[PDB]
């Protein structure tokens, strides 16, 4: 690619009414321009560096003026278009205390966050080309298993089980390809792999033919429209501002099936990984794979164009950068998503926060400091 | 009244707590059992100081220390050696597990759990008191306990009492010599702690010591023993003016006045003059003189710098036995007459001096000979900024790579901390570089 | 409270096992009956660390025996010490794997690795504050390599904390006596890797190396290497139970010696070695436990150091010593030798000191080393491996498990990646 890194964005949450009665609001969030973000230290005047401005290198910037389905519309529809294009791409998502990550990516059912607005352009775009019921299952980006009629019978009840127990994109072939869209939706917890579309009452990885590595014995889930997919997806979410203690992947794989019945058609993935931000022993195994994460992505922003060297990215050390090792290796490629808050309270880690996931991080200073 | 709490954090700490209590009970002729043998002897005075001990109804003399390690095989040699019977039993082993050279976990997981019992214990022992306190506590930069722990434990004496002079005695990196290979880890991350808690730090350095020893004390092969016998020495000539009588008594805040001249600049350096060997003892008169300018020798320094790289900040002399001001004078004006010897052109005065009428003494089977007079010198000087450079140049050479982050960062510890670390630790070198400055007209 | 939950598995593991318990109970001075007639009090200050006290004033070591299948249990039940352990934990089965990695971890071990689970569960429930496990086995042969595998990983999946330490003993390239050595060595390496706090790398050939060159035996035999073996394992958790002049422990030296989470593969050694009849001529200084320990010839691991460079090393000494002295070989190791060191570590050395030495000796000292030069060994393996893969030399016995093939190729991968990381920081940079 062109040196595309990572093509951060950046999304700003609105002041609430009950966080402006308390005087949250002193200046921490704003914006030289749509591409730099500007985080400047509120006047922080209790308690008995004046701003110490940092800026962070963005793709796009998205102030408070921008909602959920704004920030959709304007970045991430692409890359869903991207996907059944026939490409394989994955969204980090990285915020902290009231940033709006979890109402940014999932929100609610009308300003739908970037999970339910993909779910509703890609299942609203085959409709009228994809299969009735499930024939075929994206195990691998390079591999499938044909179903027979027991195997259609019981994936059909796997999906009503999790249902019961408590618009358009540049695609359009009908009667040419049978579509079969499937998701799955997991979370990495402790280095543990659980399997979340299990409906409420540990999984392992291995490598494909191509050394790609994959999590077996994942409960992928045929579905038909955008409803069925968005509401598996919430009872899914029970299993997992209000914020995650792990870090959940939801993924959707479409196969470009054509009427034939062909065996490994082109396997589209689109992935979602939703990253939890001194309960010690988890908050450390975060913070640890969130350092490898941030190795790994300083290493894939390392090793582009701009030095031509790969030296070693570790995805090795943790789950989360093995199981994405087809991403980081060329298999795939990926984007992120930042979520931050102007809150007082949350400055600190809301400026961690960015110096973690920005595209490009960098100090200004803000020289007007050092009054005194 | 007058008291201080001695702390002691870590196995460099109990090691030196060790030497020095047997010192005190050396000089206050109070027996391993506590019982003093000298009260029915002479029957009245305060001889049984109540600096160090404090008297119960049976007679007997308990000290005024707590100390802690994490790791029960140094202490329990404490509950076992011949001291055992002296000290309380509270000696606040801990150490189900070690905190294994690791700052993050003596700071955030391991340490927690345990600083209330500490908290709880200091608290007991300065509601004892009825008049001044000041806190003693000896670590080691570079280990576990001695570089989180005593970090928390700074953190929360700051806030219970805050208004209380906390002298610090810490055992620093040497320049080449090391018993670790994460030791400048540790030893940057307490520079928040030293800086913003302690009033006043002495820094010593093993290779120095290690120098001493073999130079002046004819000691081929020295070990640990030596070494804390020796700030045992300096420890107690500091504390002298609380408890013996003499012609210029130096409390700890005239103490600290004279010698920390900001905030920021409170790292002065020490040392003791008549370090002499027993044979040597005879071809020397070690008149006043002759220790006065042994102490601005720069080979006989506790720690590995050259005062001559820097200039003079401040100066204290602290006399013990045999002095009379006259000589104290005439020795103080031969140093200001060299010119080897350089003071900021902000400081005319530049020497504070105390006398005191108690001579030092010498532990048996030790190897210091007994003298009628010594002096120790502390000088707060800008060469001290070398002995952080090193470091820092150690620091970045790990961090440029991330060696042996993970284990701090999957114990709690945000790595970004670690920048904030070195980000003071500049701060201070740059201070100093600001105060050997010339003033301008 | 430090204890120790020690494990073994296969032939060799509990001959090792064996040779280790002897040492241990001599040097605290335990009857093979169980009772104590020792001199020293220090012996039973830190006895906990390995024993469990039983009703009578007895002592029972921490050991589970994992697969002492019946042609070993008569060996270890029968021998000089085989009355110490609790006959509870003499865990078997019958119709070992037989030099098959598959019926060791999926299909004859997976039957028998809950009663193990168990008696470990049992175990450390009885400890006042677990320090770590310790494991000893064989790679390249049956039950030690597949169900040492299985077990490391289900145990680290149940105590995910404690320290878990393994005395592993690789094939070597040129003295072997099977076939399929390289199938199980490089399955059991890929379960390694990512299962383990600390491995420590020993090799026949450097222990028949030293026998015959530095001790002077002509007829060595297994005994000899056990013997070796547990001197080392002996040495290198000797300050959890004795005191000394600095202290250190099993996660000490785990932080000061594994610079990257996958880094952790050691080269072992111990000093003083000499044969008796020469032992006159050479008195015992801190200057020659130093030489010796870092003579390329006394290395455990079968490779030469010199080939690359020391990510870090320690030094456990034993005895009473000066502290300055100690301090300034190893100064003087780093300084005269600073083109086997890598540069962007300030100080590579580790040092701890105890003051108590062996029963019959002033002074020992041990050796642990890390260092790049350790890939070759991996390299080797691979070598023969691919050169088996290529052809299918033996898969049969394999597939016929329920083993996919595409589980050989992940293993072959991953002991590459391994081999590459080390060779990164072979460079100077
Ligand atoms: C009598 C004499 O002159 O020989 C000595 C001896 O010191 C020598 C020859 C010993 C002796 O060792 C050997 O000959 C040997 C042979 C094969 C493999 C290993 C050793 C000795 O066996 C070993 C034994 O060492 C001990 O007692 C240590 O405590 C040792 N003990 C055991 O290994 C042990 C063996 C059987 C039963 C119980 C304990 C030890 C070492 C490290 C950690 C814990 C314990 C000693 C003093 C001797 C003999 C007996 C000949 C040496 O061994 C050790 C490990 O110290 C070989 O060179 C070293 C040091 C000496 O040169
Ligand atoms: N001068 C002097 N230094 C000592 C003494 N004992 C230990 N040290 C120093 O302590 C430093 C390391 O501290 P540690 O051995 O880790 O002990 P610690 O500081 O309590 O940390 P822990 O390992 O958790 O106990 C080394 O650099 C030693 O030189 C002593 O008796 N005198
Ligand atoms: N050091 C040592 N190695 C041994 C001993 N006995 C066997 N071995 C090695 O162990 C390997 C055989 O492994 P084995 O114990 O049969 O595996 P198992 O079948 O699962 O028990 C061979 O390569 C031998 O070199 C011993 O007493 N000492
Ligand atoms: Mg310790």
């Amino acid at each position: 690619d062109t040196s595309e890194k990572v093509k951060v964005y950046l999304r700003i949450r609105p002041f609430l009414t009950s966080e402006l009665d308390r005087q949250e609001d002193q200046g921490c969030v704003c914006i030289e321009n749509t591409e730099t973000l500007v985080l400047q230290a509120p006047k922080d005047s209790f308690a008995l560096v004046g701003q110490a401005t940092h800026k962070f290198t963005f793709s796009q910037i998205f102030g408070p003026e921008v909602g959920q389905v704004a920030f959709f519309n304007l970045t991430m529809k692409e890359m869903v278009k991207d996907v059944l294009k026939g490409q394989n791409w994955l969204i980090y998502t990285y915020g902290v205390t009231n940033s709006g990550k979890t109402y940014t990516i999932q929100g609610t059912s009308k300003d739908a966050g970037i999970l339910p607005q993909s779910l509703a352009l890609i299942f609203n775009s085959l409709q009228g080309q994809l299969h009735p019921t499930p024939d075929l299952k994206p195990l691998l980006s390079n591999e499938v298993i044909w179903l027979d009629s027991k195997q259609i019978r019981q994936e059909e009840m796997k999906k009503l089980s999790l249902l019961i127990g408590g618009d358009t994109v540049p695609v359009s072939v009908p009667a040419d390809i049978r579509f079969s869209v499937w998701i799955s939706f997991f979370e990495i917890y402790n280095e543990l792999l659980y399997d979340l579309l299990e409906p409420p009452s540990t999984l392992r990885l291995c490598e494909d033919q191509n050394g790609n590595p994959y999590v077996k014995d994942l409960n992928w889930i045929h579905v038909r429209d955008v409803e069925e997919a968005w509401k598996l997806l919430k009872v899914g979410r029970k299993n997992q501002q209000q914020s995650s203690r792990s870090h959940s992947i939801f993924s959707i794989r479409i196969l470009h099936l054509q009427g034939e019945g062909d065996i490994v058609p082109k396997i589209s993935e689109l992935s979602l990984c939703d990253l939890a931000g001194c309960r010690l022993k988890e908050a450390g195994n975060i913070n640890t794979s969130l350092h490898t994460l941030g190795r790994c992505i300083a290493a894939l922003r390392q090793n582009q164009q701009n030095r031509s060297k790969q030296n070693l990215i570790p995805f090795r050390d943790s789950k989360l950068t093995r199981v994405f090792q087809g991403f980081f290796t060329g298999r795939g490629r990926s984007c992120m998503i930042v979520n931050v808050n102007p809150c007082a309270s949350t400055y600190d880690e809301t400026l961690h926060a960015a110096k973690f996931s920005a595209l490009a991080s960098q100090l200004v200073h803000a020289p007007p400091v050092h009054l005194g | 009244m007058r008291e201080c709490i001695s702390i002691h954090v870590g196995q460099a700490g109990v090691q030196i707590g060790n030497a020095c209590w047997e010192l005190y009970c050396l000089e206050h002729g109070i027996q391993p059992d506590g019982q003093m043998p000298s009260d029915k002897t002479i029957g009245g005075g305060d001889d049984s100081f109540n600096t160090f001990f404090s008297e119960t109804g049976a007679g007997k003399h308990v000290p005024r220390a707590v100390f802690v390690d994490l790791e029960p095989t140094v202490i329990d040699e404490v509950r076992t050696g011949t001291y055992r019977q002296l000290f309380h039993p509270e000696q606040l082993i801990t150490g189900k597990e070690d905190a294994a050279n690791n700052y993050a976990r003596g700071h955030y997981t391991i340490g927690k759990e345990i600083i209330d019992l500490v908290l709880d214990r200091i608290r007991k022992l300065a509601d004892q008191c009825t008049g001044l306190q000041g806190f003693l506590v000896f670590h080691s930069f570079g280990g576990g306990t001695g570089s989180g722990f005593t970090s928390l434990l700074m953190e929360r004496l700051s806030v219970d009492y805050g208004k209380k002079s906390k002298l610090e005695f810490s055992i620093y990196p040497a320049p080449q010599v090391s018993t670790a290979v994460v030791e400048p880890y540790n030893s940057i991350l307490t520079t928040h702690t030293t800086l913003e808690h302690s009033d006043c730090a002495f820094m010593v350095d093993n290779e120095a010591i290690y120098d001493i020893c073999r130079r002046n004390l004819d000691i081929e092969r020295p070990t640990y023993t030596n070494l804390n016998r020796l700030i045992s020495q300096i420890v107690s000539s500091i504390t002298a003016s609380l408890r013996f009588d003499g012609a210029l008594n130096v409390d700890l805040t005239e103490f600290q006045t004279n010698l920390v001249p900001y905030p920021r600049i409170h790292f002065p350096l020490a040392t003791y003059a008549p370090v002499i060997s027993a044979e040597k003892a005879y071809h020397e008169q070690l008149s006043v003189a002759e220790i006065t300018n042994a102490c601005f020798e720069p080979a006989n320094q506790m720690v590995k710098c050259d005062p001559r790289h820097g200039k003079y900040m401040a100066c204290c002399l602290l006399y013990r036995g045999d002095v009379v001001p006259k000589d104290v004078n005439a020795a103080i004006a031969t140093i200001k007459t060299k010119r080897s010897i350089q003071f900021v052109d902000w400081c005319p005065t530049g020497f504070k001096v105390g006398i005191n009428y108690q001579p030092p003494t010498v532990v048996p089977g030790g190897d210091l000979a007994k003298v009628q007079r010594a002096v120790c010198m502390l000088s707060n000087t800008t060469a001290i900024a070398e002995a952080w450079a090193r470091l820092d140049h150690k620091f970045d050479l790990m961090y440029a790579k991330r060696a042996f982050v993970h284990w701090y960062v999957g114990e709690g510890m945000e790595e970004g901390e670690f920048s904030e670390a070195r980000e003071d630790m500049a701060a201070l070198e740059k201070d100093y570089e600001e105060v050997g400055v010339d003033s301008v007209e | 409270m430090r204890e120790i939950v020690h494990i073994q598995a296969g032939q060799c593991g509990n001959q090792i096992g064996a040779k280790f318990w002897e040492v241990i109970s001599d040097e605290h001075g335990i009857d093979p009956t169980g009772s104590y007639h020792g001199d020293s009090d220090l012996q039973l200050e830190r006895i906990n660390v390995y024993y469990n006290e039983a009703t009578g004033n007895k002592y029972v070591p921490r050991a589970i025996l994992v697969d002492l299948e019946p042609g070993t249990m008569d060996s270890v039940r029968s021998g000089p010490f085989g009355q110490i352990f609790r006959p509870d934990n003499f865990v078997f089965g019958q119709s070992g794997a037989g030099n098959n990695w598959a019926k060791g971890h999926y299909t004859e071990g997976a039957e028998l690795v809950d009663s193990v689970l168990d008696v470990v569960r049992k175990e450390s429930e009885s400890c006042d504050c677990l320090q770590g496990f310790q494991l000893t086995h064989s790679l390249g042969g049956g039950t030690g390599s597949g169900m040492g595998t299985l077990l490391i990983s289900k145990i680290r999946e149940e105590y995910p904390d404690r320290i878990m330490n393994t005395f592993s003993v690789m094939p070597s390239p040129k003295v072997s006596d099977t076939v399929v050595e390289p199938y199980n060595a490089t399955l059991s390496v890929h379960q390694l890797v990512e299962n383990t706090d600390e491995t420590y790398c020993i090799d026949n050939e450097a222990l028949y190396d030293i026998c015959f060159r530095t001790l002077k035996l002509t007829t060595p035999t297994y005994g000899d290497l056990n013997h070796l073996v547990s001197a080392t394992m002996s040495g290198v958790t000797t300050c959890l139970r004795f005191p000394g002049q600095l202290n250190a422990d099993l996660r000490k030296l785990a932080v000061n010696m594994v610079p990257f989470p996958r880094l952790h593969f050691f080269m072992p050694g111990f000093a003083p070695l000499t044969s008796r009849g020469s032992q006159q001529y050479r008195a015992l200084t801190v200057p020659e436990l130093t030489q010796q320990m870092f003579d390329s010839k006394n290395m455990m691991a079968a490779c030469d150091p010199r080939h690359g460079r020391y990510l870090t090393v320690a030094a456990i000494f034993r005895g009473r010593m000066s502290m300055k002295e100690v301090d300034e070989q190893m100064l003087n190791v780093q300084n005269k030798n600073s083109s086997y060191f890598v540069e962007w570590i300030p100080n590579n050395v580790k040092t701890a000191v105890c003051d108590i030495p062996p029963r019959g000796l002033k002074m020992s000292a041990t050796f642990i080393g890390n260092s790049t030069a350790i890939q070759e060994l991996f390299k080797r393996i691979s070598e023969q491996f691919t050169a088996m893969f290529r052809r299918k030399a033996f898969l049969h016995w394999y597939t016929g498990e329920g083993m996919d093939e595409m589980e050989f190729t992940e293993a072959e991968s991953n002991m590459n990646d391994l081999v590459s990381e080390y060779q990164q920081y072979q460079d100077a940079t």
